[PDB]
Order: structure tokens, then sequence, then C-alpha cells
């Protein structure tokens, strides 16, 4: 479910015409293979082994071969989701 | 009886020129008759002859005489003049037609050849070879320079390479040689060797040094193996780089060449891509394909440049499909009228074909003017609709390119492309292979400077590093000249990197909820049964 | 703390801000509507204001007419009056709203398009009469024109401690938090340019009868409107009512004449519909 959330954001990023299968954020980390999955032992799953680098796993659909039933959130299409989010941004807000 | 002669006159000069006449049949006794339709004549040649645009006047004047020669007066209205677009243009009327042309000398794939066609090609070319001719043609491109300009202070090689009219020139080159090939009794026009398809060996025709002659029943030297350079008393040799064998990168590269809407963008990617083969094939020897000076003397030259030409041809056809200009260029205009310097020269070009059409604009319609055709203009077995389809799907995703501002170095070299990932702590850099492309040149080549960037798509290599357009990295080239030992300092500006958003949704195409591999659909736990 | 993140309205620029094209369209539009003998024309609209009287009804034996002055509803009336004018030259092909010249800034000169006798179109290069320079009072005589006299007080500059009359009294007007007090100050401040551009001349801005025949009037009053608008903004800043008046509310019911007529005299549908202050 947590993963699903990420997926939605990615699609959200697509709608915003910003990076979704790429990360301009954390550059030196995106190429280090996952320490347990990359280990020759005991990870013998070839799928995960070969794709253990973070950059490899960005687009779940093509590399890990799955989809979520719907990527709309709480019954909201991604456009109207962006609508809600923008309207939310439209008001004075306070954070800790 | 009413013989009627019609001429065209313009307001400007005023030029008068007869477009022909016609006869209407008449008698004093008669059935009353008038046409419900205008009688039309073709008038196109006289219009082109006056250098008279159809939009400017160009108003028409007629005189009418009876049988005795007496001039009858106040006769008729010829007011209307109509303009008919070619059926082949596709812009407004007729659907895609693949229009018919003069279309002699069909050019076909070297692979689809038969033993007969090959032996006949070998023999014809031989006749061209022991006699004087082919060298006389290769000298148009090669190192003995013929072109001093503009004063001229110094002399340069004649072939055009930095410019957008690069294809045109070489187009004509192949034409020329093919002409004289056919005149030597060749069964077929010059074939294209398609290197876009990977190969474990070289093509049969050019590879082996000796072929078996069936007619003479003896083994004889293959004329396509090597050309002689007798004015320096040498022979073309070949050192094939291992990078030539089996790489499928040329497919993607040609793909990005075809994407080009503009003619000059097309030209730059087209020509860098063309440089590649030169570099891989005649790599290390000084007298070979790789050095611009001696490249033409190796027969494979035209075998190469017909193929290159084919690519251009395909693009033109693609442009037809796109309703963009296919036989004209909105691109760099002042170059399109200057006649090709070796072809326009009264000496040593005695071929009237190449002489008359040495102007770039004359070489656009290859089928009508140079009288040749390619067997199929499909790329990788793909119809032009299919090709444009693929191209659009290619434009459907986010892509990342490396831009290269190129110019004439004194010499041919290979630039290789590497991806630099800075390490977190501390600063570190530059060590992962992305690509490779070539620049071609010789000592006395005419200087040149691209007015636009060459693009190399680095998207996939970045995807394999898990990198994005936003992720931290830089692009470094490593430059190795034609001399094997030679490596260079910083001749070209550091590679730019450009991100093109998908139509991707970045630019053109609307939000589409894209199609993927997408097995194993995951669903909400509550929606389970 | 993160702070908060269908024909387009006409924009009334400052006069000196106007581009050559805008000045062009304005000159030509006012030219046409000045030649226009229709109700949409300059003479008719200027008739609205005073001397050929239209109140209470144009049919009255004796006519006390017409524009509201010296009362709480003074601004509203003139606001409506301006949009009247405005719409006309919007229909006559002005690309921008009625220019204003603010006396909020100190003055050394009367604005260009106002004072220059002739105007030369940059695009056609033919010099014509400048429509804004003066106006003709047709019903008296074809020859009779509005004339002007500029009082020296117009060009006052801040001294060491001193500041211009207009600055002072304008801020004194904007100081007020009550609409009616605002109004009583505001109108008098508004009278000063009338007096200073008018002078002793009869057919001028100084005379109530003939004022609206001088095109300047309207540019002037554009800024007048702006002043009110400014005040409104001030009120909205103070958490006080703008868009409503708690004082003199009874006068806010009585509809603006002759905009209230509809009829043959005025329409302009939008102007009639909102004839209530």
């Amino acid at each position: 479910t947590v993963d699903r959330l990420w997926a939605i954001w990615q699609d959200l990023q697509r709608y915003r015409k910003l990076d979704y299968n790429v990360a301009n954020c954390a550059l030196n980390l995106l190429n280090d293979p996952m320490r347990p999955f990359n280990n020759k032992t005991a990870n013998q799953d070839h799928l995960t082994f070969t794709n253990s680098r973070p950059n490899d796993v960005f687009d779940y659909q093509n590399s890990l071969n799955y989809k979520f039933d719907s990527l709309s959130f709480s019954g909201l299409s991604i456009p109207r989701l962006d609508d809600l989010l923008e309207s939310r941004q439209s008001h004075d807000r306070v954070f800790a | 009886s009413l013989l009627v002669e019609y001429f065209i006159a313009a307001d400007g000069t005023d030029q008068k020129m007869k477009a022909g006449e016609f006869y209407v049949l008449g008698s004093e006794n008669e059935m009353p008759w008038k046409f419900d339709r205008p009688y039309k004549s073709d008038i196109t040649y006289v219009m082109d002859a006056m250098k008279l645009h159809y939009t400017d006047k160009y108003h028409v004047e007629l005189r009418i005489t009876d049988m005795t020669g007496a001039e009858v007066t106040d006769l008729k209205l010829v007011t209307s003049v109509i303009y008919e677009p070619g059926i082949g243009n596709f812009g407004e009327g007729r659907r895609w037609i693949s229009p018919i042309t003069s279309a002699s000398r069909i050019r076909k794939n070297l692979l689809d050849f038969e033993d007969g066609e090959m032996e006949s090609l070998r023999n014809a070319f031989k006749q061209m070879a022991d006699e004087g001719r082919y060298e006389e043609i290769a000298s148009f491109h090669g190192v003995p320079a013929q072109c001093p300009s503009e004063d001229g202070t110094m002399v340069h090689t004649c072939c055009l390479h930095g410019m957008p009219v690069f294809p045109h020139w070489h187009r004509l080159y192949v034409s020329l040689v093919e002409d004289e090939l056919l005149a030597r009794g060749s069964g077929v026009a010059v074939p294209y060797w398609d290197w876009v398809e990977p190969f474990d060996e070289l093509p049969r025709l050019i590879n082996e040094a000796t072929f078996y002659n069936s007619r003479t029943l003896q083994i004889e030297p293959n004329p396509f193996f090597k050309g002689k350079i007798s004015f320096e008393n040498a022979e073309t040799d070949r050192d094939t780089q291992p990078e030539l064998f089996g790489n499928r990168y040329l497919y993607d590269h040609t793909l990005f060449v075809f994407e080009q809407t503009d003619f000059c963008e097309f030209e730059v990617h087209y020509e860098v891509l063309h440089n590649t083969i030169h570099s891989w094939l005649g790599g290390r020897d000084v007298h070979s394909m790789s050095s611009l000076d001696y490249a033409a003397y190796d027969p494979v030259f035209f075998l190469h440049h017909s193929n290159v030409d084919r690519l251009w041809a395909i693009w033109q056809e693609l442009q037809r499909y796109r309703k963009l200009s296919y036989n004209e260029a909105n691109c760099a205009l002042p170059l399109m009228n200057q006649p090709m310097r070796p072809f326009s020269n009264s000496t040593a070009n005695n071929d009237r074909l190449t002489f008359t059409n040495s102007r770039p604009n004359d070489v656009f319609d290859y089928q009508n003017v140079l009288h040749y055709k390619y067997d199929t203009l499909n790329f990788a077995g793909l119809s032009i609709p299919q090709l444009e389809r693929i191209l659009q799907k290619n434009q459907g995703r986010d892509r990342i390119f490396a831009g290269f501002l190129l110019h004439g170095i004194k010499a041919s070299a290979d630039v290789r492309i590497y991806i630099c990932v800075p390490t977190g702590i501390g600063e570190e850099n530059c060590g992962n292979y992305a690509g490779i492309f070539s620049v071609l040149g010789g000592e006395t080549e005419m200087p040149w400077q691209f007015d636009r960037l060459f693009r190399y798509e680095i998207t996939d290599e970045l995807k394999k590093l898990g990198l994005n357009q936003n992720s931290h990295f830089r692009v470094e080239m490593e430059l190795t000249a034609v001399n094997g030992s030679k490596i260079t300092q910083k001749i070209f500006p550091n590679p730019t990197i450009i991100f093109v958003p998908s139509d991707v949704e970045f630019e053109e195409d609307t939000w589409r909820d894209v199609v993927t591999s997408a097995n194993r659909i995951r669903r909400n736990l509550k929606d389970l049964s | 703390f993160v702070p908060k993140k269908v024909r387009g309205n006409l924009v009334r620029k400052n006069v000196d801000r106007l581009s050559l094209q805008e000045i062009n369209s304005l000159i030509h539009a006012l030219k046409r509507m000045q030649k226009d003998r229709s109700s949409d024309g300059f003479e008719t609209i200027a008739s609205f204001h005073a001397l050929p009287p239209l109140c209470p009804n144009p049919t009255a034996k004796h006519r006390h007419a017409c524009c509201l002055h010296g009362m709480a509803t003074f601004p509203q009336w003139h606001r409506l009056y301006v949009v009247q004018f405005e719409h006309s030259l919007n229909r006559h092909g002005a690309i921008v709203g009625v220019p204003y010249w603010d006396w909020t800034y100190p003055m050394t000169e009367v604005p260009g398009l106002l004072t220059s006798e002739k105007y030369t179109d940059p695009f056609t290069g033919i010099e014509t009469f400048n429509p804004f320079n003066h106006g003709h009072i047709s019903f008296i005589s074809p020859e009779t024109m509005t004339t002007r006299e500029v009082s020296e007080h117009l060009f006052e500059q801040p001294a060491l401690g001193k500041q211009t009359w207009l600055f002072n009294n304008i801020i004194l007007a904007l100081e007020q938090t009550d609409y009616c007090d605002f109004e009583v100050q505001f109108e008098i401040v508004h009278n000063s340019i009338h007096s200073w551009l008018g002078g002793k001349e009869l057919y001028s801005l100084n005379h109530l009868h003939y004022a609206a025949y001088d095109p300047a009037f309207f540019l002037h009053h554009s800024n007048v409107d702006r002043l009110w608008v400014v005040w409104q903004e001030l009120q909205k800043f103070r958490g006080l009512p703008a868009y409503e008046s708690n004082c003199a509310i009874e006068l806010m019911s009585q509809p603006l004449k002759p905009f209230s007529f509809g009829a043959p005299y005025n329409l302009n549908p939008v102007t009639t519909k909102y004839s209530k202050p």
C-alpha cells in the first residue's frame, strides 16, 4: 500500500511534467546496489539481483512487471487530485 | 474557320512567347454550339521558360485568323488560367500515392544480389578500373585538391562536408559513378550496402581479395576489394575496427535521424552517422576510408554513400507523409543555389548529367533528374506509416540527449561518450561508457562549423545507472584521433545535455495513462473475493 | 508559516504611460464619437452632465439638472458617468479604458494629449486636429468651443517642509473612515482641478454647465474614480465596509439620472441596469 502511494506520486509527477522515473534529488545514492538484494548470497532471485540498484526500480511496471488496479486516490482521479492539492496550497497553512 | 494562336505576355519586360495554337471547326451553316467546359492546354513549359511565377502576371494575349489569313477581331475570352498541383504532393487533395517518375536504374540491397548480378557488377567496375576512369571520378572527392576560393588564397579539397548541402554533393557523386558503371555494361545500378543490420563478416562483394571468374574459369582479383591510388603510387587498405561488427546502435541512430522535421538537423545527424562507417572501416591506415583525403579511392565509398543516400531518400518520403517540404529546403537557403565545385567545373567533369544538375536544388528529385530509384523505401521492413508510427511512440517518452557543437578539426577522429556520477563524499568523477560518434576530415579540407548541436540519446544508459534528468551527473567525452596512439585535449565545448519531456507528457502528447509490460495486477484488499 | 498561494476588463492607464498605438486608437475613437451625432456621440453624452438639462424628466417645464454634486451620491453618479463615456469609445474603437492623470503626483505640465493642439499619427504620417485639446458646444453655435485657463497653483512643488495642496487634502480625504465625511472632503478636493484648468473662461471646466464638453473633464474624472477606488481599497484594508455605505443610505436607493431613463435617451443597457448608486 505504501508502495502504491509512491506509484501515485510518480503519476502525479507525470501530470506536473516533472521527474517521475528519475530523481534529481539524491544523486550519489541512486547507483549503489541494495546491500541485501545485491549480495550473491543469499538473494538468488535473478530479477531482484539484476535490478538491485535504486535507479533500476523507479518504474515498477516495466521492470517488476506489475500494476495497481487503480492509481486514483480516495476515489479521486489524478487531475482532480492535483486540483485538491492546489486548492489546499491556496490557503494560509502552518507547520511544525 | 477560326485558327486561334495564343501567347503569354508579362507586364515587366514585356516578354511575349507563344504557347501553341488550336483549331476550332466552323461553317456558315452550323448547329449552334458553345462549350459548357473550357478547353485546356498545358502551357507549363512556356511559363517556366519566362521565369514567370504563376502568381504574378503573366496575362495572356491571343490572335485569330481565318483560312485566308485575314485577322478576325474581338473574338474570345481566354481569361481563366488554372494551376494543377502534382498528385504526388499529398498536401491538400489525393491520399498518399507513391507517385510515378522516370525511374530508371533501380538500386537494390547488396544482400539480395545473385551471382550473376555480382559478377557483372565486378566486371563492369573492373572495366572502369584498369582503364583510367574511376580514379578520375574519385579525384573529385579525394586529396588532389581542385578548389581555390574565394580569391583564392589557398586550395581545398572539393567535397562538401560541414554544410547542409553535404548530401546533395555526395548524392551526385554516386550518381556519376553509377552512370559510368552502367555505361560499362553493368546489369544493375549501384547497390546499397545496408550496415544498419549487424554483420558477423563484411559483405561478400567487397570483403574477399579474390573472386572466382566463371567465364574465364580462373580466379581473379576482386575490383571492389581495393582501389588504386596511382598519383601517390599507393593502394587503399582497410583496418576494420571491432566496433563495426555486430553493434545495433546504428538502428537507434538512424531512427533519431529520421525524427528530424527540419532539414539541417536531419543533415547534421545524418552526416555524423555517415562519418561513423568511414571511421570503423578504414580506421588506422593513412590511405583508407577513414581519412577524408583518400576515402573516395576505396570503391566501398559509393557502396557506402548510395546507402547513406537511400537513408536521405527515405527521409524525403517520410517528409512527404508529414506534408513538410521533401524536395525543397526551408533550411539554409544561400547554399542551395551554389553549384557543386567539382561538378560545375567544365574540367575535369565531362559528364553532362552531373554538370547540368550540379546546383543543390537540382539534386533534390533524384528519381526525375538523376533517373534512379531504390527498390523499397521501407526501413527495417517498415512501411512509412509504420515508421512514423514508431517515431511518434519514440517521442512518447521522456528523453535525455547529449549535445555536441562540432566543427572542422584538421583531421578525422572518434569522440566517445562517458557518464560521470559524482560520489557523495568526496568529489569524484567520470568513468562509465555511454556512446561513440565520428568526425571526418583531412589536412586541406575546407573549414566548417555546424550552426546547431548534434544530439546523442543517452536515455537508456542513464536508465541502467538508475539516473534521471534531475539526478546529479555530468557528461564527458574522450577524443581519440585517427592515429591509434593519438588522444586529444579539449577541442570541442563540453557536451550539453538536453531533456525533452514526453508528448512523457512533457511537450506534445496529452496525458495518456501509458501502456507497459504490466503483468500481475495488484488490487485493494477490501475488493478481494 | 506558508502564506496563501467573458470579455476582459478595460484597463485605465496613466496618460503618460500610454503607448503610441494606444494614443492612436484613443485619438481616432474620440474623433469618431466626436463626429458621431448619435446618442453614443460626444455631444449627447456631454449633454447628460448639465447644460442641455434632462432632469427630473427631459419633458419638464422647468428642469433642475442633472448630475449629482454636493451630496453623498456624487461619486457614484460620476463613476457611472465615466463608464458611459468609456463604453462609447470602447465601441468607437479605443483599445484601452479612459486614461487618467493623477494629481497624486506633483505636476509641472498638463499631459501631452490634453494640451497639444495637433496630433500626428506615426503610422500614416498625416497631421490632424487633436480631439482631446478642446470640445465643441454644438447647440449654442457650430463655432463655439471650450476654452481653458491654467492657474499657477496647478504646478505647486513640495518646499522644504511644505507639500502641495493636493497631496495634503487628498490624504486628508483618505484619512476619513466614514463614507460621508470622505465624500464631503473628496468632492472639494475634486473641485480644485476644475477651478485650476477652468479659470475665468466661461465655456470651461470651472463652469458646471459646460465642463463635460471639454474632453479633459473625463480624463480628470477617471482619476477621480481611481481616488474613490483607492479609498475603497483602504477601507477593505481596515476591515471596514467598501462596496457599501452605512451613512446616507436613503440616497443610495434613488436611481442615477439620466441613466435611469432607459428609454430613447440612454441605453447602454449596463448603464441603465445599474442606475441605483
